[PDB]
Formats: structure tokens, sequence, C-alpha cells
């Protein structure tokens, strides 16, 4: 399937993924397309932050899903 | 924009109340609000009532309101004086956010403390080490103060 | 190199015939206690021709040699006096990010023009006689002095959250739910009044075809229009001595360097006005940290300060009057974490968590690694 990720800078990135794809695989795709390390990627979908070791299907990510990419908090 | 927005927020809160969290101006002033939050039933603070003081900066909605607790709460992410280290009120604030969203975020925080910001390092360490002891301490504090 | 071009510019500027000092000496006696009052009484009555002579300063009842140090101390005291927010002339842009700017409330005085002309004369005197103040204004102020256009990005230096909100309005579509209209509410001594960006501005909403004009008007009002008379008087006082054809060879950073010298962070004040949690002043980690800070470059010290506190700017009175996100909070050092973990920071609480390392070299390496992503100065 296809998903869209919108960054804090307003940039929209289209990713060709699957519901069975792991969060690590999508983070690797994001790193390949943008250079952002997977550890530094903070993806939010439907108010839930994606965590490493899980899959998109665990977060009910479906066709043409929109995710939000945020940065680390400070305090 | 700093007064019509506040009137709109108050009117919205006056139409469909959350039935748990309430907010309203204190006396006759539209820049100082009192809020009441009910303790979530799925968290150790269950059965308690907490008070918040909200100050709207004159740059509203471009700058987030300042929310401070009033009743003492044994929480890793709430300082003793009453400050709250919440991202929605510090860095990830946008004009679209209303005051009801802040209350919902705080009511959610009262159930899932964030250990990545140990505002009280001792209590956060206790939470990350002995969950049962932390819950017992939180319930004891709620009984002592919130009741 | 930045330094070579700046040095060439300074030499060319001071080589001009329009900024040449005379031979006669002008005395200026000011009491140490009442520096501001006497400074305003004497400076605000001098003439342009008189102010171009050599400046000689003698504090009353304090006779000594090395008049250069005396003059530098006098300028330091005067700069920390006139630019003090408690005097209701300037104000910090934000409590948690200390950036001086002209206070809109300063118009409440019966005649602010005299005081702001005095401030302009003081700045012109400091630039003219190769003496440095010790203040740190916001970049929009310097851009205004050089008469440069001010755009949206310039709000980033003043206030971060305001700039983020403006950028969000620019990017996302503005709906009718947001009760935003062409009006700004300002609270001046209790009473709140409305200022209309455009005529009949309080009855016009911001659609998707107007939000650009709304952002332009908001930026212009926040940065310029709210301080027209006061800044005009200040710039008149400044240009009384320094012709504007001279200031227009610098930029917003070289002018800051010229006014305030090479900015540096004192370490003695930092050590004297800190506090520890679970740490004692006799602990080995603390003394190793202070030695490392002593033998460090200014850029790296600024980077550490921004990493820990959250900003590289300090209040006008050092670390003593340091404000957190809630109230006055001093630089705190706490023992939190495991040995392997890097030294962490809590910016909204001005706190630095340094785990108990074993050797000073390891502490230096971990501390340097943990601040690389942070940019200072």
């Amino acid at each position: 399937m296809q998903i869209f990720v919108k960054t804090l800078t307003g940039k929209t990135i289209t990713l060709e993924v699957e519901s069975s794809d792991t969060i690590d695989n999508v983070k690797s795709k994001i790193q390949d397309k943008e250079g952002i390390p997977p550890d530094q990627q903070r993806l939010i979908f439907a108010g839930k932050q994606l965590e490493d070791g899980r899959t998109l299907s665990d977060y009910n990510i479906q066709k043409e899903s929109t995710l939000h990419l945020v940065l680390r908090l400070r305090g | 924009m700093a007064l019509k927005r506040i009137n709109r927020e108050l009117a919205d809160l006056g139409k469909d109340p959350p039935s748990s969290s309430s907010a309203g101006p204190v006396g006759d002033d539209l820049f100082h609000w009192q809020a009441t939050i009910m303790g979530p039933a799925d968290s150790p603070y269950a059965g308690g009532v907490f008070f918040l003081s909200i100050h709207f900066p004159t740059d509203y909605p471009f700058k987030p309101p300042k929310v401070n607790f009033t009743t003492r709460i044994y929480h890793p992410n709430i300082n003793s004086n009453g400050s709250i280290c919440l991202d929605i009120l510090r860095d990830q604030w946008s004009p679209a956010l209303t005051i009801s969203k802040v209350l919902l975020s705080i009511s959610s925080l009262l159930t899932d403390p964030n250990p990545d910001d140990p505002l009280v390092p001792e209590i956060a360490h206790v939470y990350k080490t002995d969950r049962s002891r932390y819950e017992l301490s939180a319930r004891e504090w709620t009984r002592k103060y919130a009741i | 190199s930045h330094m070579d071009e700046y040095q060439r510019k300074i030499a060319y500027m001071y080589d001009r015939p329009e900024m040449a000092v005379n031979d006669a000496q002008l005395q200026l006696k000011v009491s140490r206690a009442t520096t501001f009052e006497d400074a305003y009484d004497i400076i605000s009555k001098l003439s342009v021709s008189d102010m171009k002579k050599k400046l000689l300063i003698r504090f009353r009842n304090e006779d000594g040699l090395d008049y250069g140090g005396v003059s530098r101390e006098f300028f330091y005291i005067l700069s920390h006096a006139i630019f003090n927010p408690g005097y209701s002339l300037f104000e910090y842009a934000t409590d948690d990010n200390y950036g001086l700017q002209i206070s809109p409330l300063s118009s409440v005085n019966p005649d602010f023009r005299s005081y702001f002309r005095f401030v302009g004369r003081v700045m012109g005197l400091a630039i003219y006689h190769r003496r440095y103040l010790d203040v740190q204004f916001v970049l929009p102020f310097y851009k205004r002095i050089l008469q440069k256009p001010l755009c949206l990005e310039d709000v980033k230096d003043v206030d971060e959250v305001y700039y983020e909100s403006l950028k969000w309005i620019k990017n996302n579509d503005v709906d009718e739910s947001l009760c935003l209209n062409f009006s700004v509410e300002e609270n001046r001594f209790g009473e709140s009044v409305t200022v209309d960006l455009i005529p009949n501005g309080r009855n016009i909403a911001v659609n998707n075809q107007n939000k650009m004009n709304y952002l332009k008007a908001l930026t212009e009002h926040k940065l310029v229009t709210s301080t027209e008379e006061q800044f005009n008087a200040l710039k008149g006082g400044l240009n009384e001595l320094i012709p504007d054809s001279v200031l227009q060879i610098f930029n917003e950073n070289e002018l800051d360097t010229l006014l305030n010298g090479k900015r540096d962070i004192d370490v003695q004040d930092w050590k004297r006005f800190t506090d520890y949690r679970s740490y004692t002043e006799t602990d080995d980690i603390v003394i190793w940290f202070w030695e490392l800070l002593s033998e460090w470059s200014p850029e790296k010290k600024a980077k550490l300060l921004q990493f820990a506190t959250g900003t590289s700017r300090l209040p006008l009175s050092g670390f003593k009057d340091m404000h957190g996100s809630d109230g006055p909070r001093k630089f705190t050092i706490e023992k939190v974490g495991h040995i392997s973990q890097l030294p962490k920071a809590h910016t909204c609480f001005n706190r630095l968590d340094i785990p108990p390392y074993n050797s000073k070299e390891e502490l230096e390496q971990k501390l340097t690694i943990a601040i690389q992503e942070t940019a200072g100065f």
C-alpha cells in the first residue's frame, strides 16, 4: 500500500509499505528517503506513537494513512 | 483575537460539558480561569478532585496558557510547587488547540506518567523500579490531600 | 575568515575623517552610587562638538591611575543601569529567553523622548570611543538600526513560540473556528485596549485569502509599529554622533560584536550561583566539571549553557536572576542516571544530570559528545 508522512516542516513523504511491514522497516525507508536515523524518528498515527519492534497492522494503519513526524522533546 | 477566542472557548465549554472536567472564569475576569479535574478511575488517583489555575497570556492564542496545579499530587511529572511539564503547553502548541484539549491531555497524563521527563527524579525512579510502591504512595497522597 | 573582514571594516570605519577625536580632554565626574542620575544630567546637556573630544572619567572621592579601567567600569555600570528592565525603559522579550527590546509600556512616561535620546547618545559614545557595553539585544533591533526590512523569520529571535504559531498559521489552512481577526489586545497597566491592524479591523475574519496579509501586519506591528516614536528618538540620538553612512557597512552580527565586544560567559559567577541536588561542592565530579569549564573555549561553554538551560543568553545580572519556565530557578546539577548514560538536561528546569563518572577524561568526553547536536552563538 501507500502511506503519507507529514513532517514538522510541512514536507510530505510518500512511502510504499504494507500492513505487515514492521515499524523498523518503515523507519529504514524514511532514513533512506530523508537520512533521518530510525532512533530519531517519532511517528504518530491516530494519536499513538509508533514503536520499534511492532508492525503497522498493530496500529491499524490502512491504505493512504497519514502519519506525523515529530522531534525529540527536551523538558 | 485575545478576547473573542476566549469567549468562544467559554461558550463551547458551556454547551457540551465533558461531565468530568469543568472550567470557568474566577469572579469577573476573562484572563484567569479555574478548572476542576476528576481523578481518572483507571489510575491510582481515582476518586479524587484536583484544581488548576489557568492564566491566558495576552498573546493568546499564539502563546499557550500557563496551567498550575493547586492540590498536592504524588506524580513523577508534576513538581511540588504545582508546575506541569507537558509538551502540548510548552513546545507543541498550535492555535488550533483549545482549552478543553489541554484538560483532556492533563486527565490522560494523570493515568500514564511519562518517565522520559523525570521532573521529580526520585519519584520517577521509584515509578520505574517499584510500580506497586509508587501506586501505594500516590494513593496515600491522594487520600491525605485530595480528599 | 570572519575576523579578517571584520577587522578591515573596523579599521576603515575608524579611519574616516568624520570619526576622529580631538586633542582636548573632557572631564566627567559621576558618583558611584548615583551613576544613572548624574550620567543623564551631564550627557543629555553636552553638545555634539564637545562629545567628540577625548573622554576622561573620574569617580568622585575615588582617585586612581589607569583611567582606561575606570572608564570601562563606568560604561559597564551605565549600561547595566539604563538597560535594566526595572527602570521601565527596556524589557526582556521573554522571561525564559532574555532578549532586551524597547518596552511598549515606556510610552506611559510624560516624556520618553529625552531618556531615549540619552540612551542613543550613550550608545553612540560607546561606539565612538572604542568602549564596550555588556548588553545583548535581539537581532531585529540591530536590523532596525541599520534600516533593513523585517520579515517573518525575524520573529524567531524575539519569541520562539510566537514564531511557531505564525508559521503554523502560514502552513495549515485557517478555519472559521479560530476567532482570529485584525486586532491585537494589549494590557497596559490593568486596562486592556484594542489596536486595529487595518481600518475596521476588529470586524474582519482571516480567511485563506487574507492570512498572508494578517501575518505581514502582525509581524510589522510586533517588530516595528509598536515602538515608532521611542526608536525614532533613540536612532536620532545615536546618529547625532555616528553618521548613518558609517553604520551601513556592517550587518546584524558585526554591529553586535562592535557594541558588546567578543561575548563570553563568566565561570566564577556560574560557580558562585549554582546549586546541587544529591551532590556536594566537595565531590570529585563537581570540581572536575568546574575545572573543565575553566579551561574551555567560549563557543563550547555557550553550547553547554544552551544544552542545559535551554538558551545561550543570560540575564542582565548574571546567573543570580535566572528564570525558569515557572519561576526564578538557578543552574542545578543533579546526580541522575547510570555510568554509561550521557549527561542529560532538563531545559525547563535549568537542570543538568551528570552521572557519577570515574575519571575526569571520561567526564570531558561524555560531556563534549552529549552537546554536539546543540548550536551555541
